[PDB]
DNA sequence: GCTTTTTTTTTTCACAATCCCGGTGCCGAGGCCGCTCAATTGGTCGTAGACAGCTCTAGCACCGCTTAAACGCACGTACGGAATC
């Protein structure tokens, strides 16, 4: 469908505030979900290259665990 | 019962929950935080491993010794940890040659 | 017939160590006294984690670690945080900080 | 009266609860659907692991929470309490995400 | 009839001149002097190939250069065009060098 | 009297040149000394492990070519 | 000097929200069990690196000359930061 909108202006304000974030431009909305969508984008890209090369249907955490770590962006806790 | 064992999946977690209880004899562990115990102690199993790797190849050797990882350790680790850990590798190293 | 870990003095793996070492594709050899050396160091790393997880519970009165105690532990050590810059803990937060200037009078 | 906090207080409370909690503040449904569907420029009929989305949730929460950091800062250095789309595009040009 | 140039305008000049150039800009001697006094701080009585001493300056100033084209938009982001310690104290935060 | 104030104010001015800075603070020229000892600080300590590690008094090229790849500014022309 | 006027300042005073407590009940930490697979023990061969002994590279000490860059300082313009709106 057209699932960008589902990250909601609430969410992206909660996550602000775990940032620490006091005063939020009506401007940042869009803004982030931009960057989400690059992030995300990047990230599955090699998730599915992975993938792909496994000769798989199914993208695994693994899969996602090292293009995170490809991305120097490290994550713990999922087989990692 | 059911037929067909899982297969194996190798983890450390008997040996967190092992230090765990000299560290602290009253205190468990969740789920999630042992697969973060397991998820550190192997990036840091690759990060010294490599760098030993490196060193090792650096300076046209075939084998990685004692010597290379108590070095990728110093370059490693920040200060303090890097002493401590270096004490303990140290330790074990002299311990276990007297053991044989 | 007694493991190298006990020979050793330690908890983890001595023997597990070696054969991953040999299986990881770091050099052709292992020289004995790495896989001692490497595991007592993985170990100490490990102690030194726990014994601030462990803090972090008993001062949030538990008994159990979680991901959220491990956080605050690495986080709150200067070195540790620099160890694990670039690494991130699933479900465990970010340490309360508000900005001094973004506070009331 | 009926009665009202001022603006920046709620704020500041908003702050001092997400702080102390660890769960994952994106609905996660809406994210999955969006996972779905990126990964669907990629190579299409993927199937995922539940796990695998949780990962990239996890992952995605903490890079975005952190870069509000960032963020927050670059406001401030501005003599600002308000975030911007320039405080955000500043902070990643100095990350080195952005050109 | 003394000529002036106003203040800026010989900035700018320096500015054209030494982006077009490539040669290192900090007095070789010096520098030298600087590597071999802190390498002393880890191990006494050190030996330095002079293309050690050279590789250690070329990283040393594309560091610096870099850090100086980040902390210029940390300022000019903050509304100014003089750059001062707060902003190179911003960039190396956001670069993740200091916490 | 120490070897940092060999960093002159006019090289310090000459590197923000390149780096397209127009105007500067008088405090610059201190930070920046401050910023370069940590930046060498830490490159030659890692290189100087190299060194005590290859068994040499002496600092090659190299020992200081592969402490500025682990430092994540990997350089180029010197033996790469 | 003191009265009047006025903002501060400071205290009461309601009300929302966040914190502790015990009570409850459910589910995964935890440990026990029996099997399997990888670690150990104890063989042998092979060479990789420690070592000595030599070469001779290039890293350091040092001097003397020529500017070129570094350093102060006199001067003022244009910036920064404060204040008000
Ligand atoms: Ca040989």
């Amino acid at each position: 469908r057209d699932n960008i909108q589902g990250i909601t202006k609430p969410a992206i304000r909660r996550l602000a505030r775990r940032g620490g974030v006091k005063r939020i431009s009506g401007l940042i909305y869009e803004e982030t979900r931009g960057v989400l969508k690059v992030f995300l984008e990047n990230v599955i890209r090699d998730a599915v290259t992975y993938t792909e090369h496994a000769k798989r249907k199914t993208v695994t955490a693994m899969d996602v665990v090292y293009a995170l770590k490809r991305q120097g962006r490290t994550l713990y806790g999922f087989g990692g | 019962g059911k037929k067909r064992k899982r297969s194996r999946k190798e983890s450390y977690s008997i040996y967190v929950y092992k230090v765990l209880k000299q560290v602290h004899p009253d205190t468990g562990i969740s789920s999630k935080a042992m697969g973060i115990m397991n998820s550190f102690v192997n990036d840091i199993f690759e990060r010294i491993a490599g760098e030993a790797s490196r060193l090792a190849h650096y300076n046209k050797r075939s084998t990685i010794t004692s010597r290379e990882i108590q070095t990728a350790v110093r370059l490693l680790l920040p200060g303090e940890l890097a002493k401590h850990a270096v004490s303990e590798g140290t330790k074990a190293v002299t311990k276990y040659t007297s053991a044989k | 017939a007694k493991t190298r870990s006990s020979r050793a003095g330690l908890q983890f793996p001595v023997g597990r160590v070696h054969r991953l070492l040999r299986k990881g594709n770091y050099s052709e050899r292992v020289g004995a006294g790495a896989p001692v050396y490497l595991a007592a160091v993985l170990e100490y790393l490990t102690a030194e984690i726990l014994e601030l997880a462990g803090n972090a519970a008993r001062d949030n009165k538990k008994t159990r670690i979680i991901p959220r105690h491990l956080q605050l532990a690495i986080r709150n050590d200067e070195e540790l945080n620099k160890l694990l810059g670039r690494v991130t803990i699933a479900q465990g937060g970010v340490l309360p900080n508000i900005q001094a200037v973004l506070l009331p009078k | 009266k009926p009665h009202r906090y001022r603006p920046g207080t709620v704020a500041l409370r908003e702050i001092r609860r997400y702080q102390k909690s660890t769960e994952l503040l994106i609905r996660k449904l809406p994210f999955q659907r969006l996972v779905r569907e990126i990964a669907q420029d990629f190579k299409t009929d993927l199937r995922f692991q539940s796990s695998a989305v949780m990962a990239l949730q996890e992952a995605c929460e903490a890079y975005l929470v952190g870069l509000f950091e960032d963020t927050n800062l670059c406001a401030i250095h501005a003599k600002r309490v308000t975030i911007m789309p320039k405080d955000i595009q500043l902070a990643r040009r100095i990350r080195g995400e952005r050109a």
